[PDB]
């Protein structure tokens, strides 16, 4: 695995026409998957991280937007990163996106972290674009290698014992962090239960406690659920992703929860910026926003 | 020290970088 | 609006 060569070819598109592909070899991509999978399994499923850190939400294969995020936030390892999942699907360059992220995980395994999103799941990414991209540019076997890698991604992270991070949200099943630690990998994402909820649930201001989720899976939770969770676990903030928000970040429940979404102009219903949350060493948080100029 | 946000202390909460897609 | 699995 010539890591520096792979990263170099991935970063050669930097400055060129948006949409130009990097066609790594199948062996190089498989090498990224196998080596990153080993590192994921060697680290906890519930990461314990320290600030300073930049935290990013959904990317969805918008590779040049990922490069802009790194340009603004600082390329690894000048800044430490935590991504909240959803690297693939929807966008045109899921492969470049995931390959660069896996390469940085291998290169800087103690300063660069990737959580699992609901799209790092074969049932979802078979439909939402990643299967098609793998079948067109490579083959179906490579898609299955990615699945085996994704099945080993960690599920949540706690920053300085005070910020709880996951892709989706809370679960009505979650009373103890030990319940997360007891999840064994590799695993698929079930359509019900704790792991499903961590990747799929959503906050909702119109629900008292736990409610149904219009997506047809998991649940919604209200502001009082957030407050109770934070108090029970001596936490200050939930940081999650999974929903398109206009400014790239959005608070919920008196700044006790924030949603991050990092793929600009993702939808057709509204323009949206992408945001990252910067957490300094003292846990002071701010947002860096990538906004299309018009 | 509790988690805080930069606008608690007179800093900008956000910094915005506008970009041209091309 | 792209289809609620999600604008």
């Amino acid at each position: 695995l010539n890591l520096d060569s792979i990263i170099g070819r991935l970063l050669e598109v930097q400055g060129s026409r948006p949409g130009k592909n990097v066609q790594l070899t199948e062996n190089e991509i498989r090498g990224l998957c196998l080596k990153s999978r080993e590192i994921f399994l060697s680290q906890p499923i519930l990461l314990e991280l320290e600030a300073p850190l930049k935290i990013c939400g959904d990317i969805h294969g918008q590779y040049y937007d990922l490069l802009r995020l790194f340009e603004y936030g600082g390329f690894p390892p000048e800044s430490n990163y935590l991504f909240l999942g959803d690297y693939v699907d929807r966008g045109k360059q899921s492969l470049e996106t995931i390959c660069l992220l896996l390469a940085y995980k291998i290169k800087y395994p103690e300063n660069f972290f990737l959580l699992r999103g609901n799209h790092e799941c074969a049932s979802i990414n078979r439909i939402y674009g990643f299967y098609d991209e793998c079948k067109r540019r490579y083959n179906i076997k490579l898609w299955k290698t990615f699945t085996d890698c994704f099945n080993c991604l960690p599920i949540a992270a706690i920053v300085d014992e005070k910020i709880f991070c996951c892709h989706g949200g809370l679960s009505p099943d979650l009373q103890s962090m030990e319940q997360i630690r007891r999840i064994m990998r590799p695993t698929d994402v079930p359509d019900q239960g704790l792991l499903c909820d961590l990747l799929w649930s959503d906050p909702d201001k119109d629900v008292q406690g736990w409610g149904e989720n219009d997506r047809g899976v998991s649940f919604t939770f209200g502001a009082e659920v957030v407050a109770k969770f934070l108090h029970k676990h001596d936490l200050d903030l939930i940081c999650r992703a999974h929903q398109v928000v206009e400014d790239g970040y959005e608070f919920f429940a008196k700044r006790q929860l924030v949603t991050l979404f990092s793929a600009p102009n993702y939808c057709g219903e509204f323009d949206n910026a992408g945001a990252m949350m910067s957490v300094d060493e003292t846990l002071m948080c701010s947002f860096q926003i990538l906004k299309p100029a018009d | 020290r509790r988690v805080s946000f930069a606008d608690n202390f007179g800093f900008n909460l956000v910094s915005v970088k506008e970009f041209d897609t091309w | 609006x792209l289809x609620r699995x999600x604008x």
